[PDB]
């Protein structure tokens, strides 16, 4: 009976989809930001005076 | 030498003419730089 809306509405898993998509779509900007910098060098210049 | 003149046997290039037709000085060799560089980083890629 009502167990039944309970059950249907478990059920229509089907249009969450939709419904994200709407929310991405009219979402904000998306980011492609990407950076991996790993171990230094400790490097640098020994001049003579 | 120097025929003719009271000052003779200058040694070393003078300041006229080296041209005398001749195409050019040819003075070949080779290079070796070690360079600080900030251009050949292949890392900070994005992705896709």
């Amino acid at each position: 009976m009502a167990s039944l809306i309970y059950r249907q509405l478990l059920t229509n898993s089907y249009t969450v989809d939709l419904s994200d998509e709407i929310q991405e779509i009219g979402s904000t900007k998306s980011q492609n930001v990407t950076i991996n910098p790993g171990p230094f060098a400790q490097t640098g210049y020994a001049p003579v005076n | 030498k120097l025929t003719r003149t009271r000052l003779d046997r200058l040694y070393g290039l003078p300041a006229a003419d080296p041209n005398n037709g001749k195409e050019y000085y040819e003075i070949a060799g080779r290079f070796s730089l070690i360079s600080l560089v900030p251009s050949n980083d292949d890392y900070q890629t994005p992705i896709a």
